[PDB]
């Protein structure tokens, strides 16, 4: 029974770990590794929010669109395709922000 | 209404609702944020509560599509500012604030 705020807190370190790596040319095997772990952490967060936090159907689709891009980052990392990881991370960032702006409109939230 | 399926955020109605390509004061979320219930600014302007069964029963799907096209009062007109397919997706977003 985690709150949405707890889910966001738990997603911040995976998201910021991801952000720190999207701006590199690098393909350290350990960094590709950490990237897949970070993507799975996000997938797990938005699934927990999507499932256990009944708000409305829009809330569910917003979570799904974050998950869409998180899964795409996972696949692009597995394919050693850093260009795509980068583009999908930008788009996931928008997806995170879409829910924040729609449901917590007058609170300043990251990212 | 044609259901929007979750997908790439560059094609999503939520990105438009959250203001992509619009001034803040012409973005749905600025007035219809806080989960469709209305923001401080939106309530000043007189927004209805999208989460309310009584609001939702006051409009047909066609009336929501025609409204987003035409605007009313401080609710801007969006015809020509997004595609007809996006307007229909947006009507689905309005509906979905009351779908529990
Ligand atoms: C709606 C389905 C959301 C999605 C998609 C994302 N977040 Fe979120 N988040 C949401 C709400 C309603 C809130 C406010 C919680 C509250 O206090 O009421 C948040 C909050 C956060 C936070 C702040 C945590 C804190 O210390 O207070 C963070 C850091 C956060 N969210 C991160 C985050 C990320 C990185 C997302 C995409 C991967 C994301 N959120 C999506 C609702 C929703
Ligand atoms: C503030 C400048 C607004 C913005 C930006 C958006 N809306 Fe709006 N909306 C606003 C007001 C003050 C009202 C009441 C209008 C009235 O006099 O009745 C509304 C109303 C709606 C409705 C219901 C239609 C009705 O019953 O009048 C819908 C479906 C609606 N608004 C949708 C909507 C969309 C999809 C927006 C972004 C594309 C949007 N609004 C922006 C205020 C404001
Ligand atoms: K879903």
């Amino acid at each position: 029974a985690a709150t949405q705020q707890e889910i966001g807190k738990n997603m911040w370190d995976p998201f910021q770990s991801m952000r720190a790596v999207t701006g590199l040319m690098e393909l350290t095997s350990g960094q590709c590794t950490q990237l897949s772990k970070d993507a799975a952490a996000i997938l797990a967060g938005v699934k927990e929010s999507h499932d256990s936090i009944s708000v409305d159907k829009n809330y569910k689709v917003l979570n799904d669109e974050v998950a869409y891009h998180a899964a795409n980052i996972d696949a692009a990392a597995k394919a050693n395709d850093l260009e795509e990881v980068q583009v999908q991370f930008r788009r996931m960032t928008i997806a995170c922000r879409n829910c924040h702006k729609i449901y917590k409109t007058e609170q300043r939230l990251v990212p | 209404l044609n259901e929007h399926t979750a997908g790439d955020t560059t094609k999503s109605p939520y990105t438009i609702y959250a203001g992509l390509g619009f001034a803040v004061q012409e973005s749905c979320y600025y007035c219809h944020g806080n989960g469709g219930k209305g923001t401080t600014e939106g309530l000043i302007f007189g927004v209805p509560d999208f989460t309310s069964t009584e609001f939702q029963s006051s409009m047909t799907d066609k009336q929501i599509i025609d409204h987003i096209n035409k605007g009313k009062g401080k609710c801007p007109s969006y015809q020509g500012k997004m595609s007809p397919e996006m307007i229909e997706k947006m009507a689905g977003v309005v509906r979905n604030f009351a779908v529990k």
